[PDB]
RNA sequence: UCGGAGUACAAAAAACCCUCCGAGUGAUUUUAAUCUAGACAAACCAGUCAAAAUAACCAUAACAUCACUUAUUGAUCCAAAAU
RNA sequence: GCCUAACGAGCCUGGUGAUAGCUGGUUGUCCGAGAAAGAAUUUUAGUUCAACCUUAAAAAUACCCCAAAAACCCUAAAUUCCA
RNA sequence: GAUAGAAAUUUUUAUCCUGACGCUAUAGAGAUAGUACCGUAAGGGAAAGAUGAAAGAAUAAAAUAAAAGUAAAAAAAAGCAAAGAUUACCCCUUCUACCUUUUGCAUAAUGGUUUAACCAGAAAAAAUCUAACAAAGAGAACUUUAGCUAGAUACCCCGAAACCAG
């Protein structure tokens, strides 16, 4: 339980560096902008998951479909196994019925 | 626990109240911050209380320190040589007046 | 959709509506909301007693 | 994100602070110690109801002491000082006992003397006579 | 029931449910008695009757079935011509 | 099995010295009672359990004041063997309005209007 | 609206191996029976050491989620509603600034008591000025955008609020549209009687 | 106006440091952690159902289940393809003429209607249209050319009388679809299709004047018409004697969805142009 | 598996590798309809009664009867029948 | 019997996070209420219904209950029902 | 039955702004390495690092001395080892370890020498709660006889003997 003897170096923060400064800015380009773009189009992020959410075993599921072809052998072989059991686990098992 | 901790008799410091009573508490320290919202109920009681406060008690010298600290506090200190700590962070004005009072008394 | 001292709207309300049930109804005001919210059905005549203030 | 417990040090100086007394390994062990400590604690409210009882009991004994001096069993002596209207618990009457002899004495004597009263007024079979000491006073 | 699909993801319908019940859209569930079609001459022409009905399930049999059963046959139907179009709201219920 | 009982009338004609005995008039009934749950509810069947819970005796050693009219003497009459019954006793009358403040009841069953004079 | 335009964004990207992806163990580390020990499939199992994470991070995760429509909007008004009602919404003509020294604009916001940061607004990207533009582009604290990238947050970030004239004129247009709008019956992008 | 305002002034910034969700929004989630919600955690003991294993949802135990004893009945027996005809009330249709969503000027059919929103199809769950029913008849005071899939006696009763016409059109559901939502057909780059004609089962409906079927004789429908006055009592006005009588006489072919368009045309709503096929199989393809 | 008596003394319910009798149908002609208020019974499924109203028949004509009458019985699906 | 120290059928890897109605385990504090079994079931080491119970919500009567009242041979403690 | 499950037909606007409410040596890759070592072989498969600007500053200089384990310092009638206490360590008095499992456990029923670090509740159909707008609501596809839309509230861990392919 041994808990660390120095103070850490006092890791400063500015707030008002670029990114920080410039947040959240085009989120209102639907509304303001004569709706033309969806906010979703500032997603950056996977392909799979741009502008769309669920559960694990749908997110799994989602990333095969589009780019399961894509995928490296073993990446591919454990995707399927994980959705496998994602699927029997939430049929099958649980409390609720 | 009794037999884990110390323990006393009952006395008074110096036969208080036999003669005459002196109110023990010698002098109260307050330490806030002008900004930060923990030392919020110490700055309002710091403007409303603590001058009336003081002419209720003109025997206890009280030093109220703004400075940058994240931790309100009031070092209570007695004529006993005692001295206790306490921390006001995150409270009322109504509490840290009934507090103050424990420490006077 | 109440802009202005809605406990000016409540007593109305329930002056208006108490000759009904004999009895004061039960309310709740969100004052935040700008809303009145009232126990049972009372739709159709608030709507006629709304009306004759001209809203 | 991964979360672990930093100060996982403070949590068990908090049951371990209570433990140092102890004998053996209890007062090292989180886990011996952990068991120990509430063990402590749980004995200690239960003695915490039981030393009112202790104390009583003590009393009782000092006060039979007191009064067997004076040729006065306790039952006698206790109740035939409520028959006199004079409350005072227990505590207070071992406290005279040892430390104002003189005034247990009288106290003494007067429970006697109301105890004979009482003898007195059943034997004698008759409503007539009231005792001096078997007055019984209302509040004014 | 299947709670996730394999390829959608969705919920499926158990659907040897609709071929036996109907769902009225106020939530009541419709059903044919039980052994209506079997050893009719054996039987008494009241209890014939009593078996030609079609009956409401309680309530614990309705949320069985609404679980077991997805959205879409809860929605609100207008067919043409259909019998059952009467009695899908309901009137002077007070609870 | 083990069920409620009756408690045959015969038990409650009173005999001629029993009115000596325990300080009732011959003549006229006492108005009110001060029933006193004297044992526990517990070890005891449910039904005597409700009958104490609804004649306000759920708190022991607390007296409460009820009307000596039939209604009330059944219940009593089951839980009999819990209970203490005193005829409530009024020397200095009723209550007006201006002793409600000053009202004590003494254990020997008597209320006293006027409690500590000066 | 402001947890809106914090979280709709985030993926997390954070994962764990279940002890399904860990590298090996398909093979039981002891006989189940006699060597008078524990019994264990797996040494990868979420037990041991080296093993697999019960339950962690899975994937790429998407936090994304839309507040309907009139609520953004309504929250827009609201925070407009909110830097005016408390003094620190200034209404601005022009833009036009005496020069592109950045040193000026500070000790204006100083002369103006604007507070420590500042919101400047501007109608569209191209047609800001362009002293503005060099004064702004070394700051900090004061931060140029166009009206379409007004929004809730960033007013919330900064202490002022400066509206153009005619972004003014702009913005009270855009969100009042919606008070007197039919829902959409396909997406507002495409031709409508009225609508652009 | 909001009194809430003044208040403001008085108080700090509103920032990002202090914003409270509405009390009552998040209820707390709790995890199975600590004495109360810890060991065993909500799922009981042992047997199968703390161990997550219970069986699937009808699953009564091995005694034949509830919902498999009752026998199967044709209930929801091919629902998929009966018809199905979105209810309009004249009181609906009434308040949508006071408040000037529809204009009861121009002729009114499905698209009319659908732009108001004052009705709602959806083709995919086999709507085959708006069917016209009679709530409102007393209080329907308006005049009105209406065209709908389906009406009744009295509703029909009811627009006569103010001096109105009705007539019942079948829309197939692609013809439909492409009705109820024209603008993303027109983005869609294909011709107007032809209108379909109705199935045999439906064929009996839109030749009778008597419900008004736009595939009817027009021979009848005076007669026919003048009928329904006798039954419900009321003068018959003559349509002919109106200014308004040219919009009320409007039509469609039986082959055309739109006003004023054709099968065959192709809308470029760039350039607001029509286009329109000069080939001879074309023309008589999409004029057939 | 179903029913009757005792257990289970007087509303109901009530167990046993408890005590005793039974049922897995005959015989007969009075061939015993449609529809519906309200109930009994009941975990569910199943079981029970039943007024008014129709239609049948004397021209204001609806309980099949007997054998202790109580029990003489079997869900879905699926198969054969064509109504 | 023997087939590389365990052969009623070798070993290793993969299927694999096999499946266990069976055992074991399941991590802060404090407060509010709070449960012993009728029915089916390859079911009695389990489920799913009732009855209880918990959290909200609408109501109006809820227990307690004197006469009167509930069988034909004999039959108790007592039930049922109710102002 | 468990379950499985389409299509017709629809929708999809460029390129730059790439990183991180991911890990920090029991974590993150198995990885300092497929190495050592173990298997005849297929195969399995580790552990381990910490001075400073300079050690071409080792009579060497610098900030924790805090786990269990020991030493400094063996023990002194009597008892789940403590608690009430007490001038006083004991002596007196009062208490049948803890988990699990059970009708019921001080049980002579289960598990643990001890310390550190790791090691186990996950889903939004209906519901409720909060809010928007409301005969309509949803940024297309749907739902609506006060509804619709959004958000928040939920359902573990380890273990067989087996079976199949190579
Ligand atoms: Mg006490
Ligand atoms: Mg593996
Ligand atoms: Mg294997
Ligand atoms: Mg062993
Ligand atoms: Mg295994
Ligand atoms: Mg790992
Ligand atoms: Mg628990
Ligand atoms: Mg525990
Ligand atoms: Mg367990
Ligand atoms: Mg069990
Ligand atoms: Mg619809
Ligand atoms: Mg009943
Ligand atoms: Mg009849
Ligand atoms: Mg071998
Ligand atoms: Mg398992
Ligand atoms: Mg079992
Ligand atoms: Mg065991
Ligand atoms: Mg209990
Ligand atoms: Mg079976
Ligand atoms: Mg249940
Ligand atoms: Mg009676
Ligand atoms: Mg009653
Ligand atoms: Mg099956
Ligand atoms: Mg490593
Ligand atoms: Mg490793
Ligand atoms: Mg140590
Ligand atoms: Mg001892
Ligand atoms: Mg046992
Ligand atoms: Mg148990
Ligand atoms: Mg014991
Ligand atoms: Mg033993
Ligand atoms: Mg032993
Ligand atoms: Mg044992
Ligand atoms: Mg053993
Ligand atoms: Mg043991
Ligand atoms: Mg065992
Ligand atoms: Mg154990
Ligand atoms: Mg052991
Ligand atoms: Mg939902
Ligand atoms: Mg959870
Ligand atoms: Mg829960
Ligand atoms: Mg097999
Ligand atoms: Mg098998």
């Amino acid at each position: 339980f041994h808990v660390r003897v120095t103070l850490p170096p006092r890791k400063v923060v500015d707030r008002w560096n670029e990114k920080r400064a410039m947040f959240g800015v085009y989120d209102n380009i639907g509304i303001l902008g004569n709706f033309e773009k969806h906010p979703k189009e500032l997603i950056k992020g996977p392909i799979w998951l741009r502008g769309w959410k669920g559960n694990e075993l749908q997110r799994c599921i989602r990333k095969k479909r589009m780019v399961g072809n894509r995928m490296f052998i073993d990446d591919l072989h454990n995707l399927n196994k994980r959705i496998s059991y994602l699927y029997k686990h939430f049929n099958r098992h649980g409390k609720y019925r | 626990t009794a037999r884990g901790t110390a323990s006393r008799f009952l006395t008074s410091v110096l036969h208080n109240g036999l003669g005459r009573y002196v109110q023990q508490l010698q002098r109260l320290s307050f330490s806030l911050s002008r900004d930060a919202p923990s030392s919020r109920g110490a700055r309002e009681f710091v403007e409303r209380e603590v001058t009336d406060f003081a002419r209720r008690n003109p025997g206890v010298v009280i030093y109220v320190n703004p400075r940058p600290c994240c931790v309100p506090r009031v070092v209570a200190e007695y004529l006993n040589g005692a001295v206790r700590e306490e921390s006001i962070h995150c409270k009322s004005v109504e509490e840290i007046a009934a507090l103050v009072q424990k420490l006077a008394d | 959709k109440v802009e202005g001292d809605i406990w000016a709207l409540q007593k109305d309300v329930e002056d208006f509506l108490s000759p009904l049930l004999g009895k004061t109804p039960v309310t709740q005001v969100n004052e935040v909301t700008g809303t009145l919210r009232v126990k049972g059905y009372f739709d159709q005549q608030l709507k006629a007693w709304l009306l004759e203030k001209g809203f | 994100l991964r979360s672990r417990v930093t100060d996982r040090y403070w949590r068990v100086q908090e049951v371990l602070k209570h433990a140092r007394h102890f004998r053996g390994r209890k007062n090292r062990c989180y886990r011996l110690a952990v068991r120990a400590v509430t063990r402590a604690f749980v004995k200690c409210t239960r003695a915490r109801r039981l030393k009112k009882r202790s104390l009583r009991t003590l009393w009782i004994n000092r006060i039979t002491a007191a009064s067997q001096e004076h040729g006065l069993k306790y039952p006698a002596f206790i109740i035939n000082l409520i028959k006199c209207q004079v409350e005072l618990n227990r505590k207070v009457l071992a406290d005279l006992a040892i430390y104002e002899p003189k005034t247990f004495k009288s106290l003494a004597a007067l429970a006697k003397r109301r105890r004979e009263e009482g003898f007195a007024a059943a034997l004698g079979d008759g409503k007539e006579p009231d005792g001096i000491f078997s007055r019984v006073v209302q509040h004014r | 029931v299947t709670y996730f699909s394999s390829r959608k993801g969705k919920r499926k319908t158990v659907k040897a449910v609709i071929y036996r019940f109907l769902r009225l859209h106020s939530g009541l569930w419709l059903r044919r008695k039980a052994g209506y079609k079997k050893k009719l001459w054996k039987k008494t022409a009241a209890r014939k009757r009593r078996l030609r009905e079609f009956v409401f399930c309680n309530k614990t049999q309705s949320k069985l079935l609404d679980k077991m059963t997805t959205s879409f046959w809860k929605r609100r139907n207008w067919y043409a011509d259909d019998p059952y179009q009467k009695y899908q709201d309901r009137t002077n219920l007070k609870v | 099995k083990f069920t409620r009982s009756r408690i045959p009338d015969k038990v409650f004609q009173p005999s001629p010295e029993d009115h000596e005995k325990y300080g009732g008039d011959p003549q006229y009934p006492h108005k009110l009672h001060i029933v006193t749950r004297i044992k526990s509810t517990k070890r005891r069947p449910y039904w005597e359990k409700d009958i104490i819970k609804m004649l306000g005796l759920e708190k022991a050693h607390t007296p409460q004041v009820h009307k000596n009219i039939p209604s009330v003497n059944a219940k009593l009459k089951v839980v009999k063997h819990l209970i203490r019954i005193k005829p409530l006793k009024l020397p200095q009358g009723l209550p007006t309005e201006e002793d409600m403040a000053n009202t004590c009841l003494k254990s020997n069953g008597e209320l006293v209007v006027r409690w500590l004079l000066n | 609206v402001a947890i809106w335009q914090k979280n709709f964004k985030r993926i997390s990207y954070a994962k764990t191996k279940t002890r399904a992806e860990v590298r090996g163990g398909g093979r039981k580390p002891w006989v189940q029976k006699g060597s008078g020990r524990a019994r264990h499939g797996s040494i990868r199992s979420p037990i041991w050491r080296g093993g697999g994470v019960a339950h962690g991070p899975r994937g790429p995760t998407s936090y994304y989620y839309m507040l309907p429509m009139k609520v953004r909007v309504q929250g827009l008004k609201v925070a407009l509603t909110v830097k005016l009602a408390q003094d620190d919404l200034h209404i601005v003509d022009s833009l036009e600034l005496p020069t592109a020294d950045p040193q000026y604009l500070i000790e204006l916001a100083r002369y103006r008591r604007w507070g420590d940061s500042v919101l400047l607004v501007d109608l569209e990207h191209e047609d800001m000025p362009q002293n503005v533009v060099a004064a702004t582009s070394g700051l900090k604290t004061f931060n140029l955008v166009p009206a379409v990238g007004l929004n809730v947050h960033s007013m919330l970030k900064h202490q002022t609020l400066v509206l153009t004239l005619p972004t003014v004129a702009f913005l009270e247009e855009k969100l009042l549209w919606h008070n007197s709008r039919y829902t959409p019956l396909y997406p507002f992008r495409l031709p409508y009687c009225d609508f652009p | 106006g909001p009194r809430a305002l003044d208040l403001l002034r008085a108080l700090p910034r509103v920032s990002l440091a202090n914003l409270k969700p509405n009390p009552g929004s998040r209820k707390p989630e709790r995890r199975p952690r600590g004495r109360r919600r810890g060991r065993k955690c909500g799922r009981g003991h042992k047997g199968e159902r703390q161990r997550g294993t219970r069986p699937r949802l009808g699953f009564e135990g091995g005694q034949t289940p509830f919902y498999l004893r009752i026998p199967k009945y044709g209930f929801n027996e091919g629902h998929s393809f009966r018809h199905q005809y979105q209810p309009l009330s004249l009181n609906r249709l009434q308040y949508l003429i006071d408040l000037g969503r529809v204009d009861p000027t121009q002729p009114i059919d499905l698209t009319q209607l659908v732009n108001g929103r004052g009705v709602t199809i959806q083709p995919s769950k086999r709507d085959y249209g708006v069917q016209l029913v009679e709530e409102g008849a007393d209080t329907f005071k308006a005049k009105v050319n209406i065209e709908v899939q389906m009406a009744s006696e009295l509703a029909i009763a009811a627009i006569e009388k103010n001096g109105g016409v009705v007539t019942t059109a079948f829309y197939d559901p692609r013809s439909l679809e492409i009705l109820c939502k024209p603008v993303p057909f027109f983005l869609r780059g294909q011709p107007i299709p032809k209108r379909m004609l109705p199935p045999e089962a439906l064929v009996p409906y839109y030749t009778d004047a008597k419900n008004r079927g736009y595939l009817a004789d027009p021979a009848r429908f005076p007669e026919a018409r003048l009928e329904l006055a006798r039954k419900y009592g009321y003068v018959l006005p003559d349509i002919t004697k109106d200014e308004l009588f040219k919009m009320l006489s409007t039509r469609k072919d039986p082959r055309q969805i739109f006003f004023g368009l054709a099968p065959g045309w192709v809308v470029n709503m760039a350039d607001k142009k029509i286009l329109k096929p000069t080939d001879e199989n074309l023309l008589k393809y999409y004029s057939s």
